[PDB]
């Protein structure tokens, strides 16, 4: 398994597994979906915080 | 002249290598008259990829309407036989075997020599093939 | 005993070059880089001048 | 159906060190010339001696061997008969049609030891002398050590013995010629294609240092290694070097040992290979008509 950064890298690297040319130590890969999330965390730029004060009350 | 004609895809491949010194088995299945192929075929002198389109034929004979037998082992040239194709091979029928569940499950069973081919499909399409008999097996990639 | 005359498996006459293989193994020259100087290319014909006892000083002496 | 037209050229030509190639033929015409040249053509060699008196460190029967390597030379071998052929002069002497005479002698009388050489061999007959540096040597005798003896030569066929073959190297190779696909060259990168000319054993694949292009030098020496080309199989381009030995255009490198020189051997081969298949389509001609 493997999760690619973005959704762009993922349509690249399914398009390019379409057509037979992915081939690593003489195998080829063919790239399919599956619904796994080994990481639970969202793929976008803009939905990423990575410094916010938080209060309760 | 052409008793079963088709036009498949290449679906998957079981080694999926390349120069791997042995045969791949080249799974296909048609279109237009819901068949299934299981061709092994190398790779090295004859080389297909995951997704092509090639046609295939199976004929009894290829002298073209001229002589209703094979012949001798070494054939030589006489008569514009027929070599439009570009792959070319010969076997024997040895097993015609069918299957309950669904309505194409009539499969068929050939030997190329010692490569093996399942035909899986329809019983309206195989029905002109009988028992013990001496095939070719005809295919060109386009 | 003695350096044969001919190589075992090839056939090329190399009794000769056993005088002129010692002298040239008296100076600083290397036991690989004294055979280049007698026109041996294959490993075959090699082995003779490097791997070969000189008994007969030993037997010599009586 | 009809007979075929070989073309040659020869390259570099001195003596035993004939090289020359070998053009539109296939391979049964270069090995059953090379079985031939270094087994079935005929020279000289001692094989009968006969020693009178022998005081030296070896034995008698080392010596006998020893002597029946010497590379004689051979002018007059292909018109010599063998020793069963001529039924005369009953063996033991210069017969000077199945043999020859030679006569050792020496003695060592001064304080430091002397040893004999192939140039003392003196032979009655001048055409048939040894080869010569230093020379061959035989043994070596201290104060009051002598030897002596007296040997006979005669033409004999190289398959016997390996004394009368005057071939100690011929060969010949296929000569390939190899292509490189262009279209998958600038795929890899330079340190890709420095450690793909690195991986080859012998200098085959070189490098333009004003393009860095993988340019052909010298692909006459690429010996079938079969290490570039699985190189580039477990790397990031398969198939980019594909390499096909020719059917044809094959070249001899030929030696001729100092005993008969090297394009007399190539001529005494082809002119004993249309006298082998002579005998057979005359005895096999009275079965047809
Ligand atoms: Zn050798
Ligand atoms: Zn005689």
């Amino acid at each position: 398994r493997v999760q690619f950064t973005t959704l762009e890298v993922k349509s690249r690297a399914q398009l390019l597994s379409s057509q037979s040319k992915l081939l690593f130590k003489t195998h080829n890969l063919r790239l399919s979906e599956a619904y796994d999330d080994i990481i639970p965390r969202p793929v976008d730029p803009r939905k990423r915080l990575d410094d916010i004060v938080l209060t309760v009350g | 002249i052409i008793m079963f004609e088709d036009i498949f895809v290449v679906d998957k491949l079981d080694p999926d290598g390349k120069k791997f010194d042995k045969v791949t088995r080249v799974e296909a299945r048609s279109h237009n008259l819901e068949m299934f192929m299981h061709l092994d075929v190398n790779t090295e002198v004859y080389p297909l990829a995951v997704g092509d389109k090639f046609t295939l034929a199976m004929a009894p004979t290829l002298n073209l309407d001229g002589t209703p037998d094979t012949g001798y082992f070494t054939p030589g040239a006489k008569k514009t036989l027929a070599d439009k194709y570009e792959y070319i091979m010969h076997g024997k029928l040895y097993k015609i075997s069918e299957r309950d569940g669904k309505t194409p499950k009539a499969e068929l069973y050939v030997s190329f020599g010692g490569l093996l081919m399942l035909l899986q499909g329809d019983p309206a399409h195989i029905s002109h093939f009988e028992l013990d008999q001496r095939l070719f097996l005809l295919m060109r990639k386009l | 005993m003695i350096i044969p005359v001919r190589c075992f498996t090839c056939g090329k006459v190399i009794g000769n070059k056993w005088d002129q293989y010692l002298d040239l193994l008296q100076l600083d020259y290397t036991e690989g880089d004294a055979l280049d100087a007698l026109q041996l290319v294959r490993y075959c014909c090699r082995r003779m001048l490097m791997t070969h006892v000189d008994l007969i000083e030993k037997l010599l002496n009586y | 159906t009809y007979q075929r037209f070989p073309k040659i050229k020869i390259r570099e030509l001195k003596d035993d060190y004939a090289k020359f190639e070998l053009r539109e033929t296939d391979v049964s015409m270069a090995n059953a010339l090379r079985r031939v040249m270094i087994s079935e053509v005929p020279t000289v060699a001692i094989d009968l001696v006969e020693i009178e008196v022998n005081s030296s460190v070896l034995n008698d029967e080392f010596i006998a061997h020893r002597l029946g390597l010497i590379p004689l030379t051979s002018e007059r071998a292909m018109s010599m008969r063998f020793s069963r052929d001529c039924d005369a002069c009953d063996g033991d002497g210069q017969c000077e049609f199945c043999s020859v005479e030679f006569r050792l002698s020496s003695k060592c009388v001064t304080d430091q030891t002397l040893d004999v050489t192939s140039r003392d061999l003196y032979s009655a007959d001048p055409t048939v002398t040894p080869v010569d540096h230093k020379g061959i040597i035989i043994v070596k005798l201290r104060r009051g050590q002598e030897l002596k003896l007296r040997a006979i030569a005669r033409k004999g066929i190289g398959k016997d013995h390996a004394k009368w073959s005057p071939a100690a190297t011929v060969t010949f190779m296929y000569e390939p010629d190899i292509i490189i696909n262009e279209d998958m060259m600038d795929t890899l990168s330079d340190e890709e294609k420095i450690d793909l000319i690195e991986s080859s054993p012998t200098k085959v694949f070189g490098m333009d240092p004003v393009t860095r292009q993988v340019v052909v030098v010298d692909p006459e020496a690429y010996t079938y290694d079969e290490e570039v080309i699985k190189k580039a199989e477990a790397m990031g381009k398969p198939g980019l070097i594909e390499i096909s030995p020719k059917d044809d255009s094959f070249i001899f490198t030929v030696e001729s040992t100092g005993a008969v020189k090297a394009s007399q051997l190539v001529l005494n081969a082809i002119d004993l290979l249309k006298q082998k298949l002579d005998a057979v389509r005359l005895s096999d001609d009275t079965v047809e008509a």
